[PDB]
């Protein structure tokens, strides 16, 4: 069996395989989740808008169970990988502790698969970041992101992928107790963080959100258009 | 002890695998071998140009049958045509005691080509250096393939291997159609085989083989005497 | 004779097709210093090696080439000693499994395909060099008579009328290909006649019987034979009387 | 040894995997294929590369595969590799039916082959397979499909695609001519064959050089048939009239 | 004596390193220069 | 001559030369030389073990090992392969006495150590031997007998030998003996002669010689050589070499 | 490229060298100043024990192997932690097997066949760690020096570590006394050469010295902070 | 041949010149990039600091945890590459429970810390099995609990090197930190005045202000267990300076 | 004696020269084969 270490320490502590798996995440779709009082939202940039595809088959928003969904940012196929085994984890929980897993456990067990990566023999690290987010038994929402090095923290709102850094700005500039005071004020702070990157409105936004016991909900192009035109009025007043 | 575990043919930055090209390129320096499916049979030949008298002909032969029904001929490195006529010859029989019926020639052709594979991309081992065609008669119909160093199979009607395998083709080429018998493709195999042989070719210098109803055979150095005398 | 990459090191192509560690180790069977030639005849086959003592602190009767594979079977190993003895173990375990399997004793031409597969094995994978040593066995056959045969690093094996390896196998070749192309039904002492004759007329040295080693079989006598001091002398006197 | 080790499964200093992308580029030097997912079907056409008449063709395709009752898919790039790779198709949608006595969904089959190809870009050291396939198939969840595959093991569900030689123009032409919804078997047929005669501007496109296969449901039953050379040659002269006809 | 000849292999040794190293940063250059252009599909 | 094919015993250099097991003898010729001496009755061991500091013990790092209850082991080299390849003779012997229900014969146990070491000179994942060593054994049905085994793998037996830095000069020495004449009791007398003569007082400060013979003397048991027997002897060789 | 003869273990120098093994040996004499002794009927270690700061602790030096038996590390103390387990075990398993302590000698035999194993395949590293055995058995006092390069020496007295040289050179102008002396001067000839390695501006205190004995009718004992000061009084 | 870089000419387990393991100092150099944490072991209890060091304000600190609980007598400040301190942390409380299992007692805090630390150097590469590690964890933990033997404070760089410290100080910071330490350091200080003390030096050498939410204190007391201190609770020591 | 050490440095010289050479003809090698494609150039026989 191959057991080459392909992720060795460099000169001044770096990790470089980590650092190129960082680097394919920043080159992914911008990736955008809020937690609101109620409702959990997520949203992706889609540079893919190439019009003879089924947007099924390349959803970047995958529920990871019941009450727990993700979004990534870098490579599709570990992305997949990840949320497979994810699934698998979160199913095998449910079974051995009879409750539904909580964010944070998933998040560990996600955080904890690209660490081993990161240090086992003969595999390069996962190079997705991902953005798990979902709400507790006791109601409580979540949101996490795991980056590559396996580092995990919960964040009130936060981008990966491309303009992750602009993004985050205009979150850090917008996230306020009013912008998710309701459902609808958390969807189009999404939106409006996702317009400060997407090309084009609405044909480059994918946006699905979650509430209180109810599953994920993937938002059809016909609500995007409809936010948008409001975040639109919204913006020439 | 432990081998490599990591490929050594991996993709250029073109895009192409140059350990497969270089496979190739072994084959192609090698000695030139033709195959022609007549009608009813298909017809294997090289050249057995020994480099002294030394060499005792009859020791070691090119043309190999692996069934009663199937044989082969090369044209590259003769240890790796060994190690593939061993390896053609267990899955024929590994196929015979799974189905108790004679593996069709298109079978074996594919398992081959799948440890061909096999070698193109496991650890620590370089491409076969030879290229194949097998010969066989199954479902009342001639067949006969080539499988070059990578696993690539192909169904072909007549073909030639080696040294001046381009020109061989040509003249099979102008000089084969549908209606030859196994006489005729025999003939048609020595002259191709003519084509690219420096000096007089002999009996013990060629070795031809054929498969048809009767299933496969080696011709006797006899046999090659009465064909060759023919020209 | 391209290069690229690491062809030069390990076992993989070159541009051209080329295995240069094979090459490299045919050169490493010329590195030992010795010559050893072998040829059949009607009823007999002689391997004769060059048996040369630099220091006379040795004990001679330890320094040989000719090694007794099974009780009908002969050989005689040229180039690095260690691959040589190496390849003549796997070779005494290759035809007692025959003989443990099969029921009969293993076929020359059987045996050097074994010990030639084993070489391929060699010249495929890439963490094992070649051994750089060459194989020359004979034996009698029951039906096809007396066997001379070879295995090179290559993993090539072929039966030979007359063959030789080492440091001088191309003027001895040529030599016993001048000889063959007469074809004047080699009896035994014919045999070991042209053997000593072209060791000594590619290496000028008329040799004295102790320089040299002769194993011989025959169809009366089957068994291996080591050809001791007195006969090897008997049969050098007999070069010199003519 | 690490000197010899071509580090295939390693990242790049700007977070690329070179092996993927030079099979990649392998890949769009092969052999063209082009499916369309129509209302009543789904095809395949694939040109064919190695056209000299020296060739048998004795097999049911060259480059079609078919892969289960209800699925078939094409291939573009290494031969020995696209076998292999059909042949795991095979084994993964005869498990599924051993498992769940039914036919596997082909996104499913994608999904498993993907996954295969990720963990030769994971781990292993082994270089990834040089094949990006073309699926099309049927199931009672989702219809007519016809799907994508990347040495990487990246799919994506397709309405019309081409994987090979000039397959930038071909999308190209696609996006421009692929009417949704509303492409039967034979506008899907014929796109398909003008598609290939922009595409194989060397070979002026004869029936010889291309191989179609349709994927149409008949009484319950998926038929996938490779199309004669007969009704090809109609194909291509049909496209002949039209051509001729737009210069009227 | 030896002293004088693995002094000559050290140089012989870095001055190929250094050739070698100019080849592998030039042949990088080139990689990256074709590879740079297109963005990689595989990640999205 | 190196610096791209020195880098693996798996690799051949374009003359088909392994650099690898070159260096571990270019490592086993810079020790300190033992000596083996083969007479009527036995073989007689020797080596100018050098004290690298005094604060050691008079018998650390022995360089005469006992593999066997009638086999010893004069090595030269790096000492830890040395006694890795100490403990392989004596797990060899072991298992032959374990297997077959007789003691090994020393032509048999060279072969297997030698074997082993040569399986070391053939892989990239592992690193040639750097040490050889001299074996030697007594049995009446079977005489004395003494091998060398170096880092290639090469068996060969030995009327007398030398191993280590002075080697050249020790074998010079020793061919001036009739050893094939002469008994145990004065071969041990020439072999601290020998040492004392090859050995340097100017470059390598001290040594202190360790002895052993094994032969009819001592009814096949190798034993070191009694201490009496070892001052007669190394008086002797100060009073020669005045 | 690089210099192609440091990297590997498996890779003989065309000078016959492995510049690994003289890597590791480095590592040991990087270490902290260790120094043993032995008289007729005693086997004393002492250690200059290190601290990495003026608040941290200073290292454990001396280490227990078996009921009879302890050791002196210096170099890489996980690796003298992982050759210490390994020690303890044999010890145990000799114990285990036979109801006798494991003989000083076999041990050390034990490690040195167990650091030369690293020492011949390819991706191992030697152990980077030089122990100081001093043991009692049916023969004496014993006191051994492992290298490694899985050498491993019968001493009289010997010192490694940092600056050794100079407690070396004290053992070697004293030897002739060890033999005769009684515990409290013999490990008082021990401070003397551990003293010997020290720079000017620092002596022993009971802090940076660990004294292990092992004798005749003496448990090996490791001597700690407070329990020096009696083996203390009385040098300078 | 070529493309081939220098980041893997080197063996994991080589050695340099002057006998330090390649990976051993590239993990130690990895450890001066993590956040700098604070430890002071006093007779009356052991104190960790450590700054959460917030990126940006969306971050929640209570998600980002570097002193985490072995037991309830033993804890652990973690500085560097927080994702390698997990394996040792889960390492380090298997072996508290199974010690508690077959032994009935709790395990000394220099017991936990030797067992931790034989692990740093446990990597390598083909000679092992699958799942062994290939590099050295690039994390300085700072173990620090009560046991049989009185308050325990220790440390373990990535080369498996475990020493008592009275204080130590770990991170970026490192240097300037310890030599506060040095500076204010007594034998017989008191737990207040250890924790008002590992705040001071945290404000002199954290980047951002010192407040309730940009660092974690916690204590470990010869009564009651490992004690994490939260907001109305860190307020009420960091306002005294 | 320093006859042989100036022999030692002209023989390092010419060893350097000729490996010099030898590596810039596998690099030109490496560059003509593994890199830089031909437009004309149709895939090999494996690629279908
Ligand atoms: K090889």
């Amino acid at each position: 069996s191959y057991d080459r270490a392909i992720t060795v320490f460099s000169p001044d502590g770096h990790l470089f395989q980590v650092e190129y798996a960082q680097e394919a995440v920043k080159k992914g779709s911008t990736a955008v989740g809020v937690r609101g009082r109620d409702i959990v939202v997520l949203g992706v940039e889609k540079k893919s808008v190439a019009k003879l595809q089924d947007e099924r088959t390349v959803r970047k928003i995958c529920a990871l169970d019941d009450n727990v969904c993700m979004a990534f940012a870098g490579l599709t196929a570990d992305a997949r990988i990840v949320i497979n085994r994810a699934r698998v984890e979160c199913q095998s929980h449910r079974l051995t502790v009879e409750d539904p897993v909580t964010v944070e456990y998933i998040t560990r067990y996600i955080a904890s698969l690209k660490q081993r990566y990161t240090q086992s023999n003969g595999r390069r690290p996962f190079g997705i970041s991902a953005l798990i987010v979902g709400f507790d038994f006791d109601g409580t929402p979540r949101l996490y992101q795991t980056d590559p090095s396996g580092t995990y923290h919960a964040w009130k709102a936060n981008a990966i992928g491309r303009g992750a850094k602009s993004v985050r700005e205009f979150l850090e500039k917008n996230y306020t107790d009013e912008a998710i005071e309701t459902d609808d004020l958390t969807i189009k702070l999404v939106i409006k963080a996702l317009l400060e990157v997407v090309q084009s409105g609405g044909k480059n936004i994918e946006l699905a959100v979650m509430r209180r016991d109810q599953s994920l909900k993937i938002l059809n192009p016909e609500e995007i258009e409809k936010y948008v035109a409001e975040i639109e009025k919204e913006k020439e007043e | 002890e432990r081998g490599y575990s990591f490929s050594l043919t991996t993709f250029s930055p073109s895009g192409k695998l140059v350990q497969i090209e270089y496979a190739l390129a072994a084959v192609a320096g090698g000695a030139p071998s033709v195959g022609i499916k007549a009608a009813n049979g298909v017809v294997l030949a090289t050249e057995k140009k020994q480099k002294s008298i030394l060499y005792d002909e009859r020791s070691v032969h090119k043309v190999e049958p692996i069934t009663k029904h199937i044989g082969l001929v090369y044209s590259g490195m003769g240890p790796d045509y060994r190690v593939l006529v061993h390896r053609a010859r267990k899955l024929a029989q590994q196929y015979y005691l799974v189905y108790q019926e004679p593996i069709p020639t298109a079978q074996l052709v594919q398992r081959v080509a799948s440890v061909m594979q096999e070698y193109t991309q496991s650890g620590g081992v370089r491409p076969f250096g030879v290229s194949l065609l097998i010969c066989g008669w199954n479902e009342g119909r001639p067949y006969l393939f080539q499988s070059d160093p990578s696993g690539a199979y192909f169904a072909w009607k007549a073909t030639a291997m080696g040294k001046n395998y381009v020109n061989g083709k040509t003249f099979l080429e102008k000089r084969y159609n549908e209606d030859l018998e196994l006489e005729d493709a025999i003939h048609t195999a020595i002259l191709t085989l003519k084509e690219s042989f420096e000096g007089q070719m002999t009996e013990d210098n060629i070795e031809v083989g054929i498969c048809n109803e009767a299933g496969f055979r080696r011709l006797t150095p006899t046999e090659v005497k009465d064909y060759l005398a023919a020209i | 004779g391209s290069s690229a990459g690491f062809d030069r090191h390990i076992t993989i192509f070159s541009p051209e097709g080329r295995l240069y560690q094979v090459e490299y180790a045919f050169k490493a069977i010329n590195q030992g210093g010795l010559t050893s030639v072998a040829v059949r005849g009607k009823d007999c086959a002689v391997i004769v090696t060059q048996k040369k003592v630099p220091d006379k602190l040795l004990d001679s009767s330890t320094v040989t080439h000719l090694f007794k594979i099974t009780e009908n079977i002969g050989c005689v190993m040229t180039g690095m000693t260690a691959d040589s003895r190496s390849q003549v173990q796997r070779a005494r375990y290759e035809a007692a499994n025959w003989k443990y399997k099969y029921g009969y004793e293993i076929p020359v031409d059987m045996l050097c395909k074994r010990i030639a597969d084993i070489s391929q094995v060699y010249t495929q994978n890439a963490e094992m060099r070649p051994l750089g040593c060459c194989m020359i066995l004979i034996g009698i056959d029951e039906e096809q008579g007396p066997q001379v045969y070879k295995c090179d690093p290559a993993g090539y094996y072929c039966g030979f009328k007359a063959t030789a390896a080492g440091v001088k196998q191309t003027e001895s070749t040529s030599f016993l290909e001048k000889k063959v192309k007469k074809k004047f039904d080699w009896t035994f002492e014919q045999t070991v006649e042209t053997a000593i004759t072209c060791l000594s007329t590619v290496l000028s040295i008329d040799f004295k019987p102790s320089e040299i080693e002769v194993g011989v079989v025959t169809v009366e006598n089957p068994k291996f034979r080591i050809l001791t001091e007195a006969e090897i002398d008997a049969h050098l006197v007999a070069l010199a009387e003519r | 040894s690490r000197r010899y080790d071509s580090r295939t499964t390693i990242f790049s200093p700007e977070g690329r995997l070179y092996q993927v992308e030079y099979a990649m580029e392998a890949i769009g030097h092969a052999g063209t294929c082009l499916g369309i997912l129509a209302n009543d079907g789904v095809l395949l056409a694939a040109e064919r590369r190695n056209i000299h008449k020296l060739l048998d063709e004795v097999f049911f395709s060259e480059k079609i595969y078919k892969l289960n009752e209800d699925m078939a898919c094409s291939v573009a790039g290494i031969t020995s590799d696209a076998n292999v790779l059909t042949n795991e198709l095979r084994l993964i949608a005869q498990r599924y039916l051993l498992q769940y006595q039914e036919p596997i969904p082909c996104e499913q089959l994608v999904t498993a082959l993907c996954d295969i190809k990720q963990a030769y870009t994971q781990f292993g050291g082994k270089r990834p397979f040089g094949v990006s396939l073309l699926y099309i198939g049927w199931d009672k969840h989702y219809g007519f499909q016809l799907y994508q595959s990347d040495p990487s093991g990246n799919y994506g569900g397709w309405k019309a695609t081409c994987i090979g030689n000039n397959s930038a123009a071909a999308v190209s032409m696609l996006k421009q001519d692929y009417k949704e919804g509303e492409m039967t078997l034979k506008s899907a047929l014929a796109l398909a064959i003008k598609v290939l005669n922009k595409t194989m501007d060397v070979s002026k496109l004869s029936a010889e050089k291309v191989e179609i296969a349709t994927l149409t449901r008949e009484n319950g039953k998926t038929v996938i048939r490779v199309l004669k050379q007969k009704e090809v040659e109609q194909l291509i002269k049909k496209h002949e009239e039209e051509e001729a006809k737009a210069e009227r | 004596e030896e002293k004088v000849r693995e002094e000559y292999e050290e140089i012989l040794n870095t001055k190929l390193a250094e050739q070698y190293d100019a080849f592998v940063k030039f042949t990088h250059d080139q990689i990256m220069r074709r590879y740079g252009e297109q963005p990689a599909s595989y990640v999205s | 001559i190196g610096t791209g094919y020195d880098l693996s015993a798996s690799t051949f250099s374009p003359d088909g030369r392994v650099f690898q097991v070159e260096y571990a003898m270019k490592a086993v010729e810079n020790s300190s030389t033992a000596i083996g001496i083969r007479c009527k009755d036995g073989v007689v061991f020797g080596v100018e073990k050098l004290v690298l500091s005094k604060l050691y013990e008079e018998g650390s790092n022995k360089r005469l090992f006992n593999v066997d209850r009638h086999v010893g082991m004069a090595v030269a080299g790096l000492l830890a392969d040395a006694r890795s390849l100490a403990d392989i003779a004596r797990e060899e012997a072991s298992n032959f006495r374990s297997n077959f229900g007789y003691n090994i014969p020393l032509k048999h146990l060279a072969d297997r150590v030698a074997m082993y070491v040569h399986a070391y000179t053939l892989y990239s994942a592992v690193r040639p031997f750097g040490c050889s060593f001299m074996l030697g054994s007594y049995s009446v049905n079977d005489g004395a007998q003494l091998y060398m085994i170096d880092p290639s793998g090469v068996s060969y037996g030995y009327w007398g030998c030398a191993i280590g830095k002075a080697r050249q000069a020790a074998k010079t020495e020793i061919e001036k003996l009739q050893m094939k004449e002469m008994t145990c009791r004065d071969i041990v007398k020439e072999v601290a002669k020998i040492i004392y003569i090859v050995h340097d007082e100017v470059k390598d400060k001290a040594f202190e010689l360790e002895l052993s013979w094994v032969g009819e003397l001592t009814n096949g048991r190798h034993e070191i050589v009694p201490k009496d027997i070892r001052e007669e002897a190394e008086k002797y060789a100060k009073e020669s070499l005045k | 490229f690089r210099n192609q003869y440091d990297n590997d273990v498996t890779v003989w120098s065309p000078q016959g060298r492995i510049h690994q093994i003289e890597y590791a040996m480095e590592a040991v004499k990087q270490g902290s100043a260790t120094v043993g002794l032995k008289s007729k009927t005693h086997a004393v270690l002492v250690a200059l024990k290190r601290a990495q700061s003026e608040l941290a602790a200073h290292q454990k030096k001396i280490l227990h192997v078996d009921n009879h038996i302890g050791i002196s590390i210096a170099g890489l103390t996980a690796d003298a932690r992982l050759l210490c387990n390994f020690m303890r075990q044999e010890c145990l398993d000799s114990r285990f097997v036979f109801d006798r302590p494991l003989p000083v000698s076999r041990l050390v035999s034990l490690i040195g066949s167990k650091t030369q194993i690293p020492t011949q395949r390819y991706g191992r590293r030697p152990y980077g760690v030089g122990l100081l055995i001093a043991g009692y058995d049916d023969m004496g006092p014993h006191i051994f020096q492992t290298c490694p390069s899985a050498n491993y020496f019968d001493c009289r007295a010997m010192s490694i570590g940092a600056r050794s040289q100079s407690a070396r050179t004290y053992l070697e102008r004293h030897m002739s006394e060890f033999m005769e002396c009684n515990l409290n001067e013999l490990v008082k000839h021990g401070l003397r050469a551990l003293r010997e390695t020290l720079p000017a501006e620092q002596d022993l205190t009971t802090k940076n010295v660990s004294i292990g004995i092992v004798g005749k009718d003496l448990e090996f004992t490791i001597y700690d902070d407070d329990d020096v000061s009696p083996f203390l009084e009385g040098l300078e | 041949m070529f493309l081939t870089r220098s980041e893997y000419d080197r063996g994991v387990n080589t050695f340099s010149p002057e006998g330090r393991l390649f990976q051993v100092e590239y993990a130690i150099e990895a450890i001066k990039l993590g956040s700098t944490a604070i430890g002071i072991q006093t007779s009356e209890g052991v104190c960790l600091a450590v700054e959460k060091r917030i990126t940006s304000p969306l971050m929640e600190p209570s998600s980002i945890e570097k002193i985490v609980e072995i037991d309830a007598h033993i804890g652990c400040a973690m500085s560097g590459l927080i994702a390698d301190a997990k394996t040792l942390i889960d390492k380090a409380r298997v072996e508290t429970q199974n010690h508690w299992f077959t032994y009935n007692e709790t395990m000394t805090v220099e017991s936990v810390t030797q067992a931790v630390s034989n692990l740093a150097l446990q990597f390598g590469e083909e000679d092992a099995d699958p799942g062994a590690m290939s590099r050295p964890f690039g994390v300085a933990l700072l173990f620090g609990g009560v046991d049989e033997k009185g308050p325990q404070l220790f440390h373990m760089d990535p080369s498996g090197t475990f020493v008592q410290c009275d204080a130590r100080a770990i991170g970026s910071a490192s240097e300037g930190a310890q030599s506060s330490l040095q500076e204010v350091y007594h034998k017989s200080m008191t737990l207040k005045e250890a924790i008002k003390s590992s705040l001071i030096i945290l404000k002199q050498v954290m980047e951002e202000k010192l407040n309730a939410t940009n660092i974690e204190l916690a204590t470990v007391q010869p009564g009651q267990n490992f004690h994490m201190f939260t907001k109305e609770e860190l307020e009420e020591v960091i306002k005294d300076i």
